[PDB]
């Protein structure tokens, strides 16, 4: 078990697909989609 | 301090106060004076007296009730046409005391 | 669009400060920074002076507050909740 | 602000005893994406 | 109006020589990235044991700015 080693980097690639799967839901909710603020409650205390 | 000190300018003289970096208690100095109407743009009334901005502009001056209508950003009235303007696109809130 | 300077006067009697409120999930508005989040004591991180301590993702991760003492931030966390049902017997049951 | 310049100083020092005063460079600044590397001291120790 | 205090009595006012040849002496000292060198820290917040990409004014990398430098005045032993 090595980097050099095909099998190993496969298995690590595995395990790599499946963090970038619940990565990318954790990144959208601090991205903000043409608001003022992501988070809901900041929003509503600044406008009407 | 300033606003509660000496004479008022006419609405085309209006002298401007600006806040970048301070803490604002708006309702102590709503207290000082008597509202008869208060009015906001982009933002609620509510809202304005609890919230934070980059930066705070206060523009002080004496104007009677009676023309209230004629200050208004819709109205087409010669005192808002000429003697004043407040930029639309940021939150604007309008007190008469 | 990131920074707000001027802020509402606000005061806190005593019982309302970071400190005695250690692991309880609060709403928290310290220097304009409104949020709810659970705090707790770490090892002082980030540049004293800058009391806001963002991480890569510009999250509050930490805070240093009037006392000295800085203060590790994590957002309250909820408990997950499934139900085992089976339509047969009509029974259920609550995993959490 | 349009313009800057900068104000000449002379040190009216004895003939006899001079100090080499050190020279000041003067970089303009433009807006730049910049990769900052931060340590745990929170200080950037290094920049892309 | 603030006040800085009374103005200087003498209207005449010192001489000064101009020797731009003098003060032209090479000594380049060109902007490093990997050293942070003129990096101005985030105003807003800080950010700890993390590496991100910022949008901030900086300046260019390897630039060798402008030099200048101060030097004493004439001078003749007792009075410059």
């Amino acid at each position: 078990f090595t980097t050099t080693n095909e099998a190993f980097q496969k298995v690590q690639d595995a395990v790599n697909n499946n963090a970038q799967a619940l990565s990318k839901l954790a990144s959208e909710l601090s991205n903000t989609f043409g608001a003022i603020s992501a988070s809901i409650g900041d929003i509503i205390q600044r406008l009407d | 301090s300033p606003l509660l000190s000496g004479t008022p300018p006419q609405v085309y003289n209006f002298k401007r106060l600006v806040f970048t970096n301070c803490n604002y208690n708006l309702t102590k100095l709503l207290s000082l004076f008597s509202v008869n109407d208060f009015t906001c743009s982009q933002i609620s009334p509510a809202a304005i007296a609890s919230n934070c901005y980059s930066s705070l502009i206060l523009d002080y001056f004496s104007y009677p009730l009676s023309m209230k209508s004629d200050l208004s950003v819709s109205s087409a009235g010669p005192i808002s046409q000429f003697n004043y303007k407040q930029s639309f696109s940021n939150p604007t809130c309008l007190i008469l005391a | 669009t990131d920074t707000n300077s001027v802020c509402p006067k606000l005061e806190f009697a005593n019982d309302t400060k970071i400190a005695s409120q250690l692991g309880n999930c609060v709403e928290y508005s310290l220097y304009g920074v409104s949020g709810r989040g659970v705090f707790q004591n770490c090892t002082a991180v980030g540049v004293r002076q800058q009391r806001f301590v963002y991480d890569a993702y510009q999250n509050l991760v930490g805070y240093y507050s009037d006392d000295g003492n800085y203060y590790c931030l994590r957002a309250c966390v909820s408990v997950p909740v499934s139900v085992i049902y089976d339509k047969e017997t009509k029974t259920h049951a609550t995993l959490f | 602000i349009k313009y800057y310049s900068i104000i000449p100083h002379s040190i009216r020092s004895i003939q006899s005893d001079r100090k080499a005063w050190a020279a000041f460079y003067v970089y303009k600044l433009q807006p730049l994406t910049f990769l900052l590397d931060f340590s745990v001291d929170g200080y950037i120790r290094r920049a892309i | 109006y603030v006040d800085v205090g009374p103005d200087s009595v003498k209207s005449a006012c010192i001489e000064v020589d101009i020797q731009q040849t003098f003060f032209d002496k090479t000594w380049p000292r060109p902007i490093d990235v990997s050293k942070a060198d003129g990096i101005i820290y985030p105003q807003g917040r800080t950010y700890s044991n993390i590496t991100i990409t910022y949008q901030g004014l900086f300046p260019y990398q390897g630039d060798h700015g402008d030099m200048y430098v101060y030097s004493a005045g004439h001078a003749t032993g007792t009075t410059p």
